[PDB]
């Protein structure tokens, strides 16, 4: 859909935490329908596999 | 995963049962 | 429990009437007609074969 | 002054309150006050024998109640009407033929149908109590017509109702004396039943949903409260200055 | 569009519910004076759902008209609560129209851009008097026919064609058989053409959005409307029905006339004929000109300077807040409109006829001192400075 | 209707209903028989509704 | 039609790490003063006069009450 | 206030016994209100009802 | 003699059509309370 | 068209047992409904069970509500296709 | 009324309706009588 | 939504230059052939079957009427 510029998924360990995640950059009129897609894939992770 | 779609999607279907007699007693089927 | 309430109370007042219901049992007669023919009389809204 | 009658007192009704029910050994004596003093010249056509069933008589004391009087029933199979006893369904029987018999017999005025009295005036509960029990002696200087008799409580002063409730009148099958205060305040209970027969399905019903009612409110303040305390919280800084 | 599917809400079968009710941006200071709209478009759906359900046990017939309507409230199941939700849900129905009124008139939302949303709710206003009025003649009794008398008669006074305009509604010669079942056939239509022209009250105000407490240009601070203003509106609904429930259970004649319960005869007047609370501001003003062609035309400028509020100009402060001396010209128009309607339930007679007078010209007095705040107010950033 | 029929029986072209006298249904689609009610004599022809 | 260009930072919370309720019942004997010593001269427009008027009818009604008595 | 996360630990992780709770909880809680409200109406009546007049049975 | 053809036609309704007629009627056959609640529903359903 | 049925023929589309008062003693000799009716009281009447009468008219609401989702059909328009053209004047001649 | 100006002249209708005896409403004492008949009355019954 | 690229050339006349009704009775008995000799395939589909149906019962009712006559 051309919804973003680049996307980039993180993971950062720590002696007691972390930090997992989602990084995007991308164009003005276009962060709703990146932002639906976003969470609508990390949600599913914890639903179907 | 899919087959968990379904397996929690048929207690829905008996969610509206403990739903479709709550109000309405149909009685006599 | 307030859509139960609303929904039974419009469908129920729809039902049968408190009048309507004291006329459903009553006592009637009947006049004589020779073998093999026909006449009615009335009980409440229908006749009787 | 007495254009609008005399303002009648508050009684204390046992009917009266958010939780006071019908006092129904009090409608049982109200319908024998009616049925011997009240119902040979005034009419109720709403109310059918049906309906005192399980409010103050047993169904088989109304099946004997109402085959006592004898109703006019349809053609027959000659085209010609008759007369029965009377049944369940029936409605309870008019004095008169009509409104022109009902004026001849009384002087010209009309007694009204009874079986809504209670609220087609205003205080209707507490003034057919103060009327009934109201008849008095004029004052100095007032003069009534001949047959016409001086109530302060009827609007004008003459009214065309002789004094009807008496010492004894009636004779009380429960051993309850039978005064004058007695019977007036036992016919207002009856006649109050009779306008509003709905009152105890009414009261019972809302207080169940008031109740109910108020803890979808506190539910659907804290929802509120909730969902808006980002915005209410957050920190803005702008640049500006004046 | 986008090439593949996305949220299902953006989708043409819900864009018009998702742009309009969901998404649409709102300004985020809004108080709950705005939640006065959605509750008159409860009230008016509460009324169409009661009424096609009375009307399955009503007969317009002169002869039995009264009989149909203690029918329902003794021998249908739960009809006693059909009746009283109806009778006093047209008292909830004014209560909220005229709350939501007095918020455009503190507020000064009549203004520019949006003229347009004034006058269809104008039209709305006398939509919703034709059937109340017509609608209270149904039930039959001794003030729903000496009311239909006073009111149609009063278009006798009209010049040449006059009397042949009151016997073309009446269908005869007095208020009978005809005008009940011509009464009745008019109050299943009028309220599906208030449907219609609700809708088009609000096609008007999405083309320019609300207007704030401030009274300010608003765009750079909006949020939208689902979920922040309808958790809102429904502490509103909430505590509509509580108050709603007083009125049905406990309090059920209070608000209306106990001559009603008599049935309708002709031959004897009433003492005193009042109309319903909702109507006694009006009925003082066509009752305080001592001339009845002039009562007729006291009653259409209180329709014409309303209609024509939004259309003077020059007003760029907005909000009462900001504006001390008109504030207090608000609360003194407050005053009088109660007062109206006191007296509109009072006989005719002194003192009624002084205090019924004055009050009518400080009400035409509002509409007239408005414009001069439109001259004199325009030259305060010359002077203050 | 009576006097009709493929008996003689209780004609119905309501939807086709070809009774016999007796009462119990020929040839048609009612699920049962007529109703039975409780009457008998008090001596000679009445027999009561 | 709705387009502003901004330039601001903005911070915020979330909505479980805060007290929901306890702010209605904070400081009720301030709030109070605030609202009535702001806004009594706008119920001394709107009682005034409606108790002056109901006091004027009052005493018409008990004079020639008074004098129509013989 | 172990009891809040073990109420949850168990029924709400999906619409499993969400939308057949709030029936079936729209039931015990409408019965254990109709009850409470006809027990405190037949406590301020007494000698008051139907039953309680003492020449029901004899019209005659 | 029409409206008595169709609607004892949901009287063939499994076992909870006994109850579908008597609801629709209004009674025990069609007479005035059925041809008062027809009357109000033809002003209606014009308007959907 | 709509003037030739008012002014000049204003009872030939209706019945005339509609002219006597209502009497549900006696049953009139034939019930026949209005004439756009018809078609759909043929079908009522051909089952010989009732319950599988109203389960007749059922699946002709079933299958009209059902035909906007069998796919593969470039073609649309009957007059270049002369198989289903036949079908139709076949159809049409089955609900008169 | 309805055959003057088809069949007949208004001065013949009101000889022809004065013929029949028609029932009228209570008097003042509460009772029925009869009375001619008149334009607005209907053609009479031969039953009852 | 609408938009097809296109090349072509168009010429066309004022509507007060030409004959407006003549073009309708113009050559009626080659437009009645070319209608006829086209759509007679549909017709023998429409009312064929209903000709023939209406000759069975015809035939049925007039045999079953003079056998029920002595
Ligand atoms: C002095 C009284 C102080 C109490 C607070 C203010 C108030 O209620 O005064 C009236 C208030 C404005 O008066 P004010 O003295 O200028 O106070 C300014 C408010 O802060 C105006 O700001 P706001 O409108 O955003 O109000 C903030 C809100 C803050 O409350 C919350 O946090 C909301 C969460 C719910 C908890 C409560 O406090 C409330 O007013 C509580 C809710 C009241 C509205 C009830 C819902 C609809 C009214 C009736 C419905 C139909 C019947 O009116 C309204 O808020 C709108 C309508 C409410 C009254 C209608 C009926 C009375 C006539
Ligand atoms: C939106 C604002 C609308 C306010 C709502 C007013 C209302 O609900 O009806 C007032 C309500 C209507 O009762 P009503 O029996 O029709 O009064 C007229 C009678 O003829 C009794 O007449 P009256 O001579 O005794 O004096 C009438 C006086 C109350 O009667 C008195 O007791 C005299 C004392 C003053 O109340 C009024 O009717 C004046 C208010 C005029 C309505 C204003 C509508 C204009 C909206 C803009 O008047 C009352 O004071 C009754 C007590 C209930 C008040 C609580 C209602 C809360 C709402
Ligand atoms: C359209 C649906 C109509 C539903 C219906 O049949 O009406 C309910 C009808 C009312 O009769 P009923 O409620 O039994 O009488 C009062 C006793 N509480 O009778 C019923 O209660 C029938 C209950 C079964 C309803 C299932 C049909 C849907
Ligand atoms: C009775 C009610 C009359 C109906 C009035 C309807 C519209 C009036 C209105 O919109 O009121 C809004 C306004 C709020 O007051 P405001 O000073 O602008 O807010 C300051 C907050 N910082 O006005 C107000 O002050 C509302 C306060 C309630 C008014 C009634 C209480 C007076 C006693
Ligand atoms: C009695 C009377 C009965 C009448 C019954 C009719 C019922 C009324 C229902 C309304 C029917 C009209 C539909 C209105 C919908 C609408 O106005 O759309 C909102 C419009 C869209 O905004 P826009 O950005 O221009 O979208 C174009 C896409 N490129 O946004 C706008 O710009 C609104 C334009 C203003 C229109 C109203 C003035
Ligand atoms: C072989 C078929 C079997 C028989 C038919 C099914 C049983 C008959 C029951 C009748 C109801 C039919 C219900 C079917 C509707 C949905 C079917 C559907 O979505 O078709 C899919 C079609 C193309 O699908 P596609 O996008 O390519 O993705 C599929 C790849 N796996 O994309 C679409 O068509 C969806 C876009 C149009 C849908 C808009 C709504 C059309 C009406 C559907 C509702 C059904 C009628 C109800 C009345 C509607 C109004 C209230
Ligand atoms: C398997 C059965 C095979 C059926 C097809 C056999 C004949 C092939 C065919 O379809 O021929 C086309 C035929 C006529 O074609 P055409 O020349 O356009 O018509 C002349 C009138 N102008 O068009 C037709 O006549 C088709 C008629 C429809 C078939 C009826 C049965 C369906
Ligand atoms: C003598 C026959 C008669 C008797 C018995 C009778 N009434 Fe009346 N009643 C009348 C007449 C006549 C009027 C009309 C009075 C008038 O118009 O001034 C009337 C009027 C009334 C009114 C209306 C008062 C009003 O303000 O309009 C009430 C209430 C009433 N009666 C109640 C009763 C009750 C209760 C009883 C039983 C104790 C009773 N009546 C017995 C003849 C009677
Ligand atoms: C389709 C919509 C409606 C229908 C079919 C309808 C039907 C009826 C019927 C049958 C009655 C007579 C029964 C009775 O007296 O209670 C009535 C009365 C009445 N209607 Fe409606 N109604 C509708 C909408 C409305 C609306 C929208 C209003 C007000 C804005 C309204 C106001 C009234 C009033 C005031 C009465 C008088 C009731 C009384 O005082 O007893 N109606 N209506
Ligand atoms: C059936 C009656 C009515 C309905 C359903 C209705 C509906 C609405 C709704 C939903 C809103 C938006 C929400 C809000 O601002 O509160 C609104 C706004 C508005 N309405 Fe009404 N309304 C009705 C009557 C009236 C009347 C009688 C008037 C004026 C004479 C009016 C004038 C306005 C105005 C001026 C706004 C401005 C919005 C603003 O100030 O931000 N409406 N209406
Ligand atoms: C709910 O109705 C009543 O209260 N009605 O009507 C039976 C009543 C009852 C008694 C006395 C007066 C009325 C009417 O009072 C008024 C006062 C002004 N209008 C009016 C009506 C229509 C139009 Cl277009 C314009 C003005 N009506
Ligand atoms: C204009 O009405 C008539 O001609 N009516 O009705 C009095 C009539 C008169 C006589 C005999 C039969 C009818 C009815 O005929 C039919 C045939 C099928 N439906 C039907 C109706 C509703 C639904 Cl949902 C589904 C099917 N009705």
């Amino acid at each position: 859909n051309e919804v973003a510029e680049s996307m980039m998924a993180f993971n950062t360990n720590y002696k007691d935490t972390g930090l997992f995640g989602v990084y995007a950059v991308a164009k003005p009129d276009c962060l709703d329908d990146l932002s639906y897609a976003i969470m609508y894939e990390t949600t599913k992770l914890a639903y179907r596999v | 995963i899919q087959p968990t779609d379904v397996k929690a999607a048929a207690m829905w279907g008996v969610a509206a049962a403990t739903g479709g007699l709550y109000l309405i007693q149909p009685w006599g089927w | 429990s307030l859509v139960r309430l609303l929904i039974l109370k419009f469908v129920l007042s729809m039902s049968a009437s408190k009048d309507v219901l004291a006329l459903a049992s009553l006592e009637v007669d009947l006049s004589s007609i020779e073998p093999g023919t026909t006449v009615t009389v009335k009980w409440r809204g229908k006749p009787v074969f | 002054e007495a254009e609008h009658g005399l303002a009648c007192p508050s009684y204390p009704w046992p009917h009266q309150g958010i939780l006071s029910s019908y006092d129904h050994a009090s409608i049982r004596r109200g319908h024998q006050v009616y049925t011997q003093v009240c119902a040979s010249c005034h009419s109720m056509s709403l109310i059918s024998y049906r309906d005192l069933v399980g409010v103050a008589y047993t169904e088989e004391e109304v099946k004997a109640m109402a085959a006592e009087i004898e109703v006019v029933d349809g053609p027959n199979d000659e085209g010609e009407m008759f007369t029965r006893p009377g049944k369940l369904s029936d409605r309870f029987p008019q004095p008169y033929a009509n409104e022109a018999a009902a004026r001849f017999a009384n002087g010209g005025a009309y007694p009204p149908d009874l079986s809504l009295i209670t609220k087609a005036p205003h205080n209707g509960q507490n003034y057919v109590f103060a009327l009934l029990t109201g008849y008095r002696d004029p004052p100095a200087g007032v003069s009534i017509r001949e047959g016409l008799h001086y109530n302060p409580y009827f609007p004008g002063g003459a009214i065309a109702m002789p004094k009807m409730l008496n010492d004894g009148a009636v004779e009380y099958e429960d051993g309850t004396p039978a005064t004058e205060s007695q019977m007036g305040k036992d016919v207002v209970s009856f006649l109050s039943w009779a306008a509003e027969p709905e009152m105890e399905e009414r009261k019972l019903m809302g207080f169940k949903w008031i109740f109910v009612l108020t803890l979808a409110l506190l539910q659907a303040g804290y929802y509120r409260r909730l969902r808006w305390s980002v915005l209410k919280s957050r920190k803005l800084v702008l640049d500006v200055v004046n | 569009m986008r090439n593949q599917r996305f949220s299902l809400l953006k989708q043409p079968i819900s864009s018009t519910l998702n742009q309009h009710l969901i998404d649409y941006p709102t300004p985020s200071n809004l108080s709950y004076w705005w939640g006065f709209g959605s509750l008159a478009g409860i009230c008016l759906v509460i009324q169409i759902v009661t009424g096609v359900f009375l009307a399955m046990h009503y007969t317009p017939h002169v002869d039995l008209a009264f009989n149909s309507v203690e029918h329902v409230m003794r021998d249908v199941e739960g009809g006693w609560l059909l009746r009283y939700m109806h009778a006093n849900g047209a008292s909830m129905f004014l209560i909220v129209v005229h709350l939501h009124i007095f918020r455009g008139l503190y507020h000064a939302s009549y203004s520019s851009p949006r003229e347009f949303v004034r006058c269809l709710g104008v039209v709305i206003f006398l939509l919703m008097i034709v059937t109340a009025f017509t609608g209270y003649v149904p039930p039959w009794g001794q003030m729903s026919f000496w009311g239909a008398t006073v009111i149609t008669s009063l278009a006798s006074a009209i010049p040449v064609v006059g009397d042949t305009i009151v016997t073309w509604l009446w269908g005869g010669f007095s208020v009978d058989n005809a005008t009940l079942n011509r009464f009745f056939s008019l109050h299943h239509l009028l309220p599906f053409i208030l449907v219609g022209a609700s809708l088009l009250h609000l096609a008007a105000l999405h083309q320019y959005g609300s207007n704030n407490p401030l009274g300010v240009h608003s765009e750079m601070d909006q949020i939208s409307f689902y979920p922040y203003f309808y958790v809102k509106d429904l502490v509103g609904w909430v505590a509509f029905a509580i108050f709603f429930s007083i009125w049905i259970f406990y309090a059920p004649n209070v608000l209306g006339h106990p001559d009603n319960y008599i049935p309708a005869n002709p031959m004897p007047t009433p003492p005193h004929i009042v109309p319903e609370w909702y109507f006694l501001p009006i009925h003082a003003i066509l009752r305080s000109i001592p001339d009845k062609s002039g009562g007729v035309a006291a009653i259409a400028p209180v329709f014409i300077c309303l209609l024509a509020l939004p259309f003077f100009k020059s007003m760029y402060v907005r909000s009462s807040s900001f504006r001390p001396i008109h504030q207090g010209i608000f609360w003194l128009l407050l005053a009088d409109r109660l007062l109206l309607g006191w007296i509109g339930c009072q006989p005719v007679e002194a003192p009624f006829v002084t205090i019924g007078q004055i009050p009518p010209l400080v009400f035409f007095l509002f509409f007239a001192i408005t414009p001069i705040p439109g001259r004199v107010g325009r030259g305060i950033p010359n002077s203050y400075t | 209707l009576p006097n009709a029929g493929d008996f003689g029986g209780w004609f119905c072209p309501c939807h086709g209903s070809h009774y016999d006298i007796s009462g119990r249904i020929r040839k048609g689609p009612a699920p049962y028989n007529l109703e039975v009610p409780t009457y008998t004599f008090l001596e000679e022809n009445k027999l009561l509704i | 039609k709705g387009f502003v260009p901004m330039k601001a930072v903005t911070y915020g919370l979330s909505p479980f790490q805060q007290k929901i309720m306890p702010g209605l019942w904070k400081d009720l004997p301030t709030k109070i003063h605030h609202k009535v010593s702001e806004n009594w001269i706008s119920a001394t427009l709107l009682l005034g006069p409606l108790v002056g008027v109901y006091s004027y009818v009052q005493n018409y009604q008990e004079k020639e009450k008074l004098s129509h008595r013989y | 206030g172990g009891i809040f996360e073990a109420l949850y630990k168990v029924l709400m992780r999906r619409n499993s016994v969400y939308v057949t709770f709030v029936i079936a909880g729209a039931f015990v809680g409408e019965r254990a209100v109709d009850y409470g409200v006809h027990k405190l109406w037949e406590h301020n009546n007494v000698g008051k009802r139907y039953e309680d007049i003492s020449v029901l049975g004899q019209r005659q």
